[PDB]
């Protein structure tokens, strides 16, 4: 869909599996 | 800490950030600070986890097509919808790399708009100093295809 | 031929040596004679460019050449390179002084605005209480623990 | 000014070198 939603959406997944990782 | 002194620091944990970002960009010494090594540290402990989402960065951010008049108004909505459902140190890193893609992307678009300045710079000063009238005298630009 | 079909063709052969420069700069058959051209004028001469690679790029970066001033440069420069003479080397250097010239401007537009990125992201975590939970962390120094 | 005039140089030996080994 929407450009801007998606690129923050896959920021999201990006932060939150490196939160699982590494946090 | 006092969240005005992390505000100061940050400047300097984004820009050695975007600096070993690079760094292990372009070939893929100790910081002189902490906030300079906190930036390195990020950047490279997660270079498995930016590599696999290379391919859909580069991709969505040419959608975009972030220019330096509405780089801004992304970058603000962006980032707001990143940490709309939470904040993890996870997605204080994804800021940063944001910042790091975004910034490439806008001079991507600018060395394209700019490599069309300079070609006009080349074909109208070979036109107006005879370099244009010198090469179609001795056979046009395909003569050129016989040197080497 | 005419130095006006030159001047029309001088556009695409340009196109076509920065694009294979620069292919070989960092790491099929082109689609006509200009994009041909443009090719091997960029391969005949690489290792010429590499040993002219550092003298170029440190007086360039002296010359510092920008959006708003690298006309008056592009002139200038040309029309003391062929002063003295017109040959086909000239010629290519030409195409690549307008190559090299486009990389430093925005080399310049790039750290430029990398401090506009920046800008963006102290005032964003500023206002938007990212600094506030970071502070609230132990500071951005907290953050090196991650990776153990 | 001077730097205009060094790069200049540098690209007439930068050609005549070229056109010397290819033309």
């Amino acid at each position: 869909s929407r450009i801007i939603s998606r690129i923050a959406q896959e920021l999201r997944r990006x932060g939150d599996e490196f939160n699982a990782t590494y946090a | 800490m006092s969240e005005e002194q992390v505000a100061q620091d940050t400047e300097e944990v984004f820009r050695s950030y975007v600096f070993y970002r690079h760094q292990q960009e372009q070939e893929a010494l100790q910081p002189s600070s902490t906030m300079g090594q906190v930036g390195r540290q990020l950047a490279i402990i997660g270079d498995d986890i930016n590599r696999r989402y290379d391919s859909e960065f580069q991709t969505m951010l040419q959608h975009l097509q972030p220019t330096a008049e509405n780089a801004y108004e992304y970058f603000t909505k962006i980032a707001t919808s990143l940490f709309e459902s939470g904040i993890n140190w996870g997605r204080v890193v994804a800021l940063l790399g944001f910042g790091y893609r975004l910034a490439l992307h806008v001079y991507q678009h600018g060395l394209t708009g700019f490599l069309g300045q300079v070609t006009r710079f080349v074909v109208d000063f070979m036109l107006h100093h005879s370099i244009a009238r010198w090469i179609a005298q001795r056979g046009g630009w395909v003569a050129a295809l016989n040197l080497g």
